[PDB]
């Protein structure tokens, strides 16, 4: 098959930099137009840049000229995107794409990679504050509040409790921090006889927390 | 005669085959287009050809 | 500054025709290409030059372009056609790649499912830390769209609310979360707080109180 594999994404601060790479296989790379296209979260595709076979013709989107530089290495079968002076609004999945046609008047993108994720945020790394959500069949859980960056893991009773556990995707707050909740549904009969502990682990900050969930 | 759009789409359809030699007529019936790379510009890589200065076009009249 | 206009959302039942429109000034004079972005996967070109399928694309995908409106037509639509579809054109030398905003095509391949809602009050722990968060958890609903409002006593609370997008669960129904942040004073000052979750014109209300 034709294959386009992006790498080099990650999480940086405003004013930071990254270099994306796309490794092409399965076609005459030296002859084809290559492109980058991004998609910000909950937004649509937005073209970034195109480069002709020999690198002679290079176009950029107006919002990105000066900060982004496209380039290619045909012997290495590789496309690069140098991103400098990154802005929060540059947070997006960046896709590599091949095009057929004529760069100066009629070309179209016909094969895309799966993308690499770029995140630009002011938030500081921070482990979560964890709080019990008490049952008032009953439900109980844990609020995992104000952590950065993703991800966190949550288990119940050091993994011994797997049934009826629902850990919800996190909300990204306007603060730039994440919060999420994990709830387990258990029988009203057991509450009082049985102990319930959520094990929260945030590896970016080496924060492990075990909180016992009791009723009032 | 075909519009710029339709000539450009024809060039797109026959990019692999496009030559310094005149292309087939773009149609079986009616009025179509023929295209070729300007013989002076054959050194250029295909994806970089300018539409005005590097490609030539002419009408081809066929059976109605 | 050339604008391509697409409806944000089209839902369709399996087997029927999905039609996705793309409006633009004199778009009929431009070549239109269509890209499919199934969730999580690489985009795929389904149609280029208005109406040409690349090799490998099923014949049920077709395109039209005339005047100011191009259309992507997907006959006999399948659950796997569920995707975000983008029309795209070349506007000019200095504007060579313009995308529409994208249409999210939902294929309604399962029956409706009304949400379950769990509302939690602030923990004592958190109150002692001088913060107060109410948690409204919404699960097992289909189609994947809900709205969430909060009330205090009886009045709307339109500040301090953060709500996730719906997310597909393992059982292919959807979940969402809403968090209301209060002062621990507010929490005690009011008789009750309510989460109100609206789905397909019906509403679930959950209430908590100090």
């Amino acid at each position: 098959e034709v294959q386009l594999v992006e790498s080099g994404g990650g999480l940086v601060k405003p004013g930071g930099s990254l270099r994306l790479s796309c490794a092409a296989s399965g076609f005459n790379f030296s002859t084809h137009i290559m492109n980058w296209v991004r998609q910000a979260p909950g937004k649509g595709l937005e073209w970034v840049s195109s480069i002709s076979s020999s690198g002679t013709y290079i176009y950029y989107a107006d919002s990105m000229k000066g900060r982004f530089t496209i380039s290619r290495d045909n012997p290495k079968n590789s496309l690069y995107l140098q991103m400098n002076s990154l802005r929060a609004e540059d947070t997006a999945v960046y896709y590599c794409a091949r095009a057929r046609g004529f760069i100066q008047f009629h070309y179209y993108m016909d094969v895309w990679g799966k993308g690499t994720t770029v995140a630009v945020s002011s938030a500081s790394t921070k482990g979560p504050s964890v709080f019990p959500l008490a049952p008032s069949t009953a439900a109980l859980g844990c609020l995992v509040k104000d952590y950065f960056p993703e991800p966190v893991t949550v288990s119940w009773n050091s993994g011994a409790l797997t049934s009826g556990v629902h850990t919800f995707p996190a909300v990204l707050q306007s603060s730039g921090l994440y919060s999420l909740s994990s709830v387990v549904t258990v029988p009203s009969s057991s509450l009082g006889t049985q102990t319930y502990i959520c094990n929260v682990n945030h590896k970016p900050s080496n924060t492990k927390v075990d909180k016992k969930v009791e009723p009032k | 005669e075909p519009s710029d759009k339709h000539i450009k789409e024809y060039l797109n359809k026959i990019q692999n085959s496009l030559s310094t030699e005149w292309s087939p007529c773009s149609v079986t019936c009616g009025n179509g287009i023929q295209v070729r790379i300007k013989p002076g510009s054959a050194n250029k890589p295909k994806d970089e050809l300018d539409y005005a200065n590097d490609i030539e076009k002419k009408i081809c009249k066929m059976e109605k | 500054s050339y604008v391509l206009t697409q409806p944000p959302s089209v839902s369709v039942a399996p087997g029927k025709t999905a039609r996705i429109t793309c409006g633009g000034n004199n778009i009929g004079s431009k070549s239109v290409h269509w890209h499919q972005q199934r969730p999580g996967q690489a985009p795929v070109l389904v149609v280029y030059d208005d109406k040409i399928r690349p090799s490998g694309i099923p014949e049920r995908f077709s395109g039209s372009n005339s005047g100011n409106t191009a259309t992507l037509i997907i006959s006999r639509v399948e659950a796997g056609d569920e995707a975000d579809y983008y029309c795209q054109v070349w506007h000019s030398s200095s504007d060579p790649v313009v995308f529409g905003g994208g249409t999210k095509l939902t294929v309604l391949g399962q029956p409706k499912a009304a949400p379950s809602v769990t509302l939690f009050p602030p923990s004592s722990e958190e109150l002692q830390a001088n913060k107060a968060t109410l948690v409204c958890l919404v699960s097992d609903f289909y189609p994947g769209a809900v709205t969430v409002a909060w009330k205090a006593d009886g009045s709307p609370v339109k500040v301090g609310v953060e709500t996730t997008k719906p997310s597909k669960q393992s059982n292919n129904k959807y979940a969402a979360s809403s968090y209301l942040s209060l002062t621990p004073e507010q929490w005690k000052s009011h008789r009750s707080y309510s989460c109100r979750v609206t789905h397909e014109g019906s509403t679930v209300e959950k209430t908590v109180a100090p």
